[PDB]
């Protein structure tokens, strides 16, 4: 019956993302002193439908100069990865068990870029060229902090198995001994997963749209997607890693409202954060990651090396 | 030493903090009091099995019960 | 505590657009469920409302009729179906309706 | 007002509430009851092998007590 | 198939994203209409600057000799369907500088306009009015029964 | 392209991804206004000076008004100057708060547009109760006005000159002390000021490069000797100070407007002299003379003395003159505008050498430029 | 095997979405549609000349760095270690090695951008 | 009359504590959540419409002596102040003698909408009325004849009227 597992796994976070569509528009609308979308249905909750529908009954509109293979398998890839790396997540037992789930999120994190280098490759334009450049600096600036960010907060934890993150919570949170960290984090969420400030691939003012900008409907709601399910993943990994809740074996109703609640707030909080700071340059992104974020992440990282031989706190590895 | 550090601390607190921080991971672990207890904590836990050995009969250390009172106990991390 | 003063506003909101048939047909079709004074009505079946502790812009409205020169307009709403003296009145032009 | 998106977000609690519950649910159905037996390690491979070979019936979920031997 | 026109018509007309495609103060006019008093954003309007990813075209300011090409590249370029929107009375029929020599007299003849809004500049709840009559045209479409009668 | 005023096409030789060699082609938007000038009488050109720079309306009809009203050797009542003041400060702020907003939005942060513009429409309002249109109001004509005040406006422009600061100072946290928007406005557009005056540039160029320059502090027009107010002065000739620049200024416009609302004396709003001025419609229908004056000066305009003349005016964006050469006829014979856009995008060539491309956006977007005014 | 499954239950919802959005909608293409986008201007030679990319170096030093991190990445194993003396004194080396690559890069201009 | 716009180990360490802690960022947001929590000024069009002033300026029309008979009197000073050449008339006396129009044509897209025309007519028959949604599909739609202007001003002279009858002292 994991059929039915992954299928009620895959389904509704497209729902989620469709809603958060919605959401981000209202929301985004209304710390611009307007409203949001509420025509179409009570309080809009028919606009992700239009939305949904509209895309898909629109002309794909394949490029002449397109390299048709990459061009077909960047979206699909995207969407996939997108969707792949849910499985590891406690929610509060997950769907695979796998003892090195941080090492599967790292390397399916690493793997996600390469829709977006495909997608700007396989387009023949300047502006998708830029924009994988773009990408690949994004890239270089984010993988060598978010790596030693994860390791770091992950010293104290025992092994990388995400089911014993939820053990580590039972007294407190590890946002406590670790809140620099838990910036860093919080930074590195932002860079990775292209949005603003730290956008730099799908810029309006800059480019057009950057790795899509040829990219008619259809395979581009598949990016759209891709995207929003990241975004709502990285954030349910943020709770996860930091502020783990209350688990009880008894009744799991308490921590997946708790976990729920959570990284609704922090979705929020990401969207509160999207639209109130102007867009980076990038070559500032690897002025301030390769500059201001890697010594200092260094030290925290050797000063989380140190500090249970320090404290005589050395975290079972089971 | 004060005006350079106060210099650097102006300009770029960044490296100011990840020094100092360096520096303290550095020198206070050579200055710890419980990493001995580290040491004894990550020697006693029992990964694989403790076999026995055979006797000549003249052993005074080793018990043949586990709650003989001969042999190493585990009281200091039991209260610590 | 002045959130229950809310949803009792919420309420008379619910109760005073004739129930919540009434509620339902002004949130589906004027996309707002909030009460006025009514003004007046025209020939046609367009009910003018007003009220004044509403800020500039917001403070007089019309909900329009269902049925104007033989046409259906329960969801074909549109915006030049107003009177020559009531889009005086209502375009904030003069203060006499 | 500002609560009308209050609404909409709600229904994205739900559409991230449906998925990990559905799990657990799950683990309360083929595991006949109780919770997925975790395999971390070869040991606990072994032993959740010996239960379903135990068994008779070639599930692990159906644990035998004190009572199966006289 | 009456039916099925239905859906496809109430989602292509409660979606509508147009084009950031202004030439001069009939764009600062549509930048007005976008603010948050009239809030274009309610009506499943949101601005997306790529021809690619968009569904209306509304042409505000002048359409000059040097701008032709560019105007009807832009256009070819939109996926199907595509509604072009006349604004002001520069894209109408030139308006003020019809006699001009370098003014295209009215963007008619580059590109099909579906949608004439007249002003100069048009008042933004008039140009709300243009787009809903604009929505109320897609509502009557009927595709699917034409295509079964075919 | 969004951070382009929707019509321009920069050509630039990108070594790898900086500017060597950029290059504004321009004339998207040339529709020849100069040309169909000359086939109008003045009355009638007067509209085509709305829609040069269409953010700075007023100020252009204040300009063409002065070039007309210097010709005929006339000048306005007192009250016509004042509101003439009252309503290119009210542009000025229009202007800015454009500008402002558009840079921030080019940029990346797309707050502070939506937070202004409902401000943007409250003016647009007030042009609407005073002059019938809400952007082309052709207001400010040659003699004057055009129409008196309406009833019950000034009250609404004081309340809204009260609350309007408290806007400025939430635009000022918003974008002044934040680590982004100042990193991208620290030296870059760097200009000297030689260059600032060999290069033609006018108004906060020349403020920005520290260069003390003002229209209404040294060749003052209609009551701006009468008010008091202050004039920023850049320090380094960065984006950041011409933004400062622009703060301030709208801070002073605010403090002329209150000047200006304490100190309206009554009177007429045209000149008096029939022959220029249109009557007024009550004693058209009554008298011969006014008749005759009405009928002539709406059907073949006032007569303007031979002679060639360039005004100039403090506008928003810079210095904004005309050359207006009259032929003696009823239609000038050639009018020229000189306008700072057209300095401002010679000189971005200059201006931008050695930056990254955002950065040339940025400094795109740190000249006000509107194109129709560029391309006449 | 659940793996497995799971990724080919992904690609095909993946791959089912692209042939619905393409072999549904009415297809109609003429030789402007499929034209390179070039904000309504022909494009100025091809997309595939040689980029003068400027952070060349940044891109094998994250490379060098990512290898930095295989070494450091399977440090939590090694805090369950007896001998923890030299695996403190070697994590800290290791460190300071990587810390050392960074301020010889940061002294002889490295991480700043060419031309 | 001139002011210096920027010219400006405890500061060192409250700008080392902003840099670390983000205080101004947190100013920044905190006012972006001051704006999330006031009403927004979207006003709900169509049941809603936008403040007017009795001067607008939008359709075109036609008025009417209080008798029945019509207000124009053939004079051309509206095609003659016209700045965009958009009027264009023809006129002859009709049977009773009466200095009529025959043909009072307006190209609504030439026209500018700049009241020149509705401010020089001696006798207020062409008015910029106050209509403004009056948006066309066709090109010709939005070509007036003078039956078109004759029957807008038979639609709008009952707020007509009234606009001119509160607006007519000012001028
Ligand atoms: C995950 C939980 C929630 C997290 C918070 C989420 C809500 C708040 C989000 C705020 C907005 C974030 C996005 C916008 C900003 C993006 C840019 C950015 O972050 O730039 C980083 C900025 C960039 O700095 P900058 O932009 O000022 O750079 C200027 C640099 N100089 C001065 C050289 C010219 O800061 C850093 O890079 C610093 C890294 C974080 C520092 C954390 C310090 C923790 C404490 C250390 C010890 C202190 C005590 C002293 C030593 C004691 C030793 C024993
Ligand atoms: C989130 C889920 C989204 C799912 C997808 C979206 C939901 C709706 C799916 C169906 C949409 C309608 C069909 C596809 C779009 C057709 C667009 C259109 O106008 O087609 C006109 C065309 C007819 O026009 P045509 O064939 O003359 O071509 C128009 C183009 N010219 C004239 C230039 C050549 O419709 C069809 O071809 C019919 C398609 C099938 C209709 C149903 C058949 C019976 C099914 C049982
Ligand atoms: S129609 Fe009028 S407002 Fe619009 S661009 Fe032309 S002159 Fe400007
Ligand atoms: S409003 Fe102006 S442009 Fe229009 S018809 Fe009258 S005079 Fe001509
Ligand atoms: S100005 Fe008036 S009376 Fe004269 S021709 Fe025109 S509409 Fe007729």
């Amino acid at each position: 019956m994991f059929m039915i597992n992954v299928l009620t796994l895959i389904i509704p976070i497209l729902l989620a993302v469709a809603f958060l569509t919605l959401v981000e528009r209202k929301v985004l609308g209304y710390m611009q002193f307007r409203k949001g979308p509420n025509v179409v249905g009570p309080y809009g909750l028919l606009q992700p439908i239009a939305d949904a529908i509209k895309l898909f009954i629109k002309e794909p509109l394949r490029p002449a100069t397109s390299s048709i293979s990459m061009f077909i398998l960047a979206p699909i890839l995207a969407l996939t990865l997108a969707l792949t790396m849910w499985i590891p997540l406690p929610m509060p037992y997950p769907l695979i068990n796998m003892n090195l789930g941080v090492l599967f999120m790292l390397a399916m994190s690493s793997l996600a870029v390469y829709s977006i280098l495909w997608s700007g490759w396989a387009s023949n334009s300047k502006y998708a060229l830029i924009g994988a450049l773009r990408a690949v600096a994004q890239t270089i600036s984010y993988e060598v902090t978010l790596a030693i960010i994860l390791l770091s907060v992950l010293l104290m934890n025992g092994s990388f198995t995400l089911s014993t993150l939820i053990i580590t919570q039972e007294q407190v949170w590890l946002i406590f001994p670790a809140w620099p960290l838990a910036m860093m984090w919080f930074i590195s969420t932002l860079a990775e997963t292209n949005r603003a400030p730290f956008d730099l691939t799908e810029g309006e003012s800059e480019l057009v749209s950057g790795f899509n900008v040829e990219y008619a409907a259809g395979p581009f709601a598949l990016f759209f997607m891709a995207e929003y399910a990241n975004i709502i993943m990285m954030n349910i990994f943020t709770t996860t890693l930091f502020l783990g809740a209350f688990h009880n074996p008894y009744m799991p109703e308490l921590y997946t409202i708790n976990f729920t609640i959570k990284s609704l707030l922090l979705s929020i909080t990401f969207l509160w954060i999207r639209a109130s700071y102007p867009r980076f340059r990038y070559d500032q992104l690897m002025h301030l990651l390769w500059k201001n974020f890697l010594p200092l992440t260094l030290a925290l990282c050797m000063w989380h090396v140190s500090l249970p031989i320090l404290l005589s706190s050395i975290p079972p590895q089971t | 030493v004060a005006a350079f550090l106060k210099n650097v601390w102006a300009k770029e607190p960044v490296l100011v903090a990840s020094f100092a921080i360096a520096g303290l991971a550095v020198i206070l672990p050579t200055l710890s009091p419980y990493t001995k207890y580290s040491l004894m904590i990550n020697r006693a836990t029992p990964y694989n099995y403790p076999v026995p050995l055979r006797d000549d009969g003249n052993m005074p250390d080793v018990p043949s019960h586990p709650q003989d009172p001969q042999g190493p106990s585990l009281e200091w991390l039991k209260r610590l | 505590m002045e959130l229950l003063q809310v949803l009792k506003r919420g309420l008379q909101q619910v109760s005073g657009h004739g129930g919540l048939r009434g509620y339902l047909r002004v949130l589906f079709r004027a996309n707002d469920v909030r009460v006025g004074t009514l003004v007046g009505e025209d020939k046609y079946g367009n009910k003018y409302y007003e009220d004044n502790k509403q800020f500039f812009g917001r403070h007089r409205w019309v909900i329009y009729t269902t049925e104007m020169n033989g046409k259906n307009t329960f969801w074909d709403v549109d915006g030049s179906m107003v009177p020559p003296e009531w889009h005086r009145w209502l375009h904030c032009m003069t203060d006499d309706p | 007002m500002w609560f009308e998106v209050l609404p909409g977000i709600a229904v994205m609690g739900v559409c991230l509430f449906i998925p990990g519950m559905a799990t657990a649910r799950i683990h309360r159905f083929s595991n006949g009851g109780r919770e997925k037996r975790v395999a971390h390690y070869s040991y606990q491979w072994y032993l959740m092998e010996r239960d379903r070979r135990v068994s008779g019936v070639n599930r692990y979920y159906v644990s035998k007590g004190l009572e199966n031997i006289d | 198939v009456a039916k099925l026109d239905d859906l496809i018509n109430w989602a292509r007309r409660s979606s509508l994203w147009p084009m950031t495609f202004g030439l001069a103060c009939c764009a600062v006019e549509m930048m007005h209409m976008a603010a948050p008093r009239y809030d274009m954003d309610r009506f499943g309007v949101v601005f997306r600057a790529s021809p690619r990813q968009s569904d209306v075209m509304i042409v505000a300011g002048t359409l000059t000799n040097k701008m032709a090409p560019a105007l009807r590249k832009v256009y070819d370029q939109m996926p199907e369907p595509r509604y072009v929107v006349s604004m002001g009375s520069c894209a109408n029929g030139g308006g003020y500088y019809h006699y001009s020599y370098s003014v295209v007299r009215g963007c008619d003849r580059i590109v099909p306009v579906d949608i004439y809004v007249p002003g100069c500049p048009p008042t933004a709840e008039a140009l709300l009015y243009g787009i809903l009559q604009l929505q109320k045209k897609i509502k009557r479409e009927k595709r699917l029964r034409i295509w079964y009668r075919r | 392209h969004p951070a382009a005023h929707g019509v321009l096409r920069l050509v630039m030789e990108l070594s790898g991804e900086m500017v060597r060699k950029c290059d504004p082609h321009i004339g998207l938007l040339h529709r020849g206004t100069e040309k169909l000038i000359e086939y109008k009488t003045y009355l009638q050109a007067l509209p085509y000076f709305d829609r040069l720079d269409y953010v700075s309306m007023m100020c252009n009809e204040q300009a063409y008004s002065l070039a007309v009203e210097k010709l005929l050797n006339i000048q306005p009542p007192p009250r016509a100057q004042w509101i003439r003041v009252l309503f290119g400060e009210i542009t000025r702020l229009l202007n800015h708060i454009m500008a402002v907003t558009t840079h921030a939005l080019d940029i990346g942060a797309m707050t502070p547009f939506f937070w202004m513009f409902e401000e943007r429409e409250k003016m647009f309002e007030f042009y609407e109760r005073v002059s019938g249109a809400r952007m082309h109001a052709a207001y400010v004509r040659p003699g004057g006005v055009h129409q008196d005040l309406p009833l019950g406006l000034m009250d609404d422009i004081y309340e809204f000159s009260k609350n309007f600061s408290l806007r400025i100072d939430e635009l000022e946290e918003m974008l002044t002390n934040n680590r982004i928007w100042r990193n991208r406005t620290v030296d870059i557009g760097v200009v000297t000021a030689e260059d600032a005056l060999n290069y033609g540039f006018s108004g906060v160029m020349l403020r920005g490069s520290g260069i003390q320059w003002d229209l209404r502090k040294t060749q003052p027009y209609d009551v701006y000797d009468q008010v008091e107010f202050d004039v920023p002065i850049g320090s380094r000739g960065d984006c950041y100070d011409r933004y400062l620049c622009r703060v301030e200024e709208m801070r002073q416009s605010i403090r002329i407007i209150s000047q200006c609302l304490n100190k309206m004396p009554p009177g007429e709003i045209k000149v008096d002299d029939a022959k220029v001025s249109p009557p007024k419609r009550a004693e058209m229908k009554t008298s011969m003379e006014s008749l005759i004056h009405h009928f002539k000066l709406y059907t073949e305009g006032y007569q303007v003395p031979p002679g060639a003349t360039y005004t100039a005016i403090e506008a928003p964006k810079g210095e904004f003159g005309v050359y207006l050469v009259s032929d003696g006829s009823s239609r000038p014979y050639r009018c020229k505008i000189k306008a700072p856009g057209f300095a401002h995008l010679a000189g971005l060539d200059k201006m931008s050498k050695g930056h990254m491309l955002a950065d040339v956006v940025a400094i795109i977007g740190t000249q006000d430029i509107v194109f129709g005014e560029v391309d006449r | 095997m659940n793996l497995m499954i799971t990724l080919l239950t992904n690609f095909t919802l993946a791959t089912l979405l692209v042939t619905i959005a393409f072999w549904l909608p009415q297809l109609n293409v003429y030789s402007e549609k499929t034209s390179p986008y070039e904000c309504g201007f022909d494009p100025m030679g091809s997309a595939r000349l040689p980029f003068s990319m400027k952070f060349f170096l940044v891109a094998i030093t994250f490379l060098l760095f990512d290898l930095e991190i295989a070494l450091l990445l399977p440090l939590p194993w090694a805090s369950q270690t007896t001998n923890l003396n030299t695996m403190l004194t070697m994590a800290l080396l290791l460190i300071f090695l990587l810390a050392v690559s960074l301020a010889y890069e940061w002294t002889q201009k490295g991480l700043e951008w060419t031309e | 009359t001139y002011k210096y716009v920027n010219l400006r180990m405890k500061s060192v360490t409250d700008r080392a504590a902003q840099t670390l802690l983000w205080t101004e960022l947190i100013r920044g947001l905190g006012m972006t959540l001051s704006y999330l929590f006031r009403e927004p000024a979207t006003i709900n069009y169509p049941f809603e419409k936008g403040p007017l002033s009795p001067r607008f300026r939008g359709e075109h029309a036609l008025r009417r002596y209080p008798s029945g008979e019509e207000r124009c009197i053939a004079c051309k000073l509206c095609e003659a102040v016209c700045p965009a050449q958009a009027i264009t008339i023809e006129a002859e006396p009709r049977a009773d003698g009466s200095r009529r129009t025959t043909r009072y044509d307006i190209d609504m897209t030439k026209c500018i909408y700049c009241g020149f025309c509705q401010e020089a007519c001696p006798v207020d028959a062409i008015v910029e009325g106050p209509n403004f949604e009056f948006s066309t599909e066709t090109h010709e739609e939005l070509l007036y004849n003078k039956e078109k202007l004759l029957n807008n001003g038979d639609k709008w002279e009952a707020e007509i009227a009234a606009n001119i009858q509160a607006d007519y002292l000012y001028r």
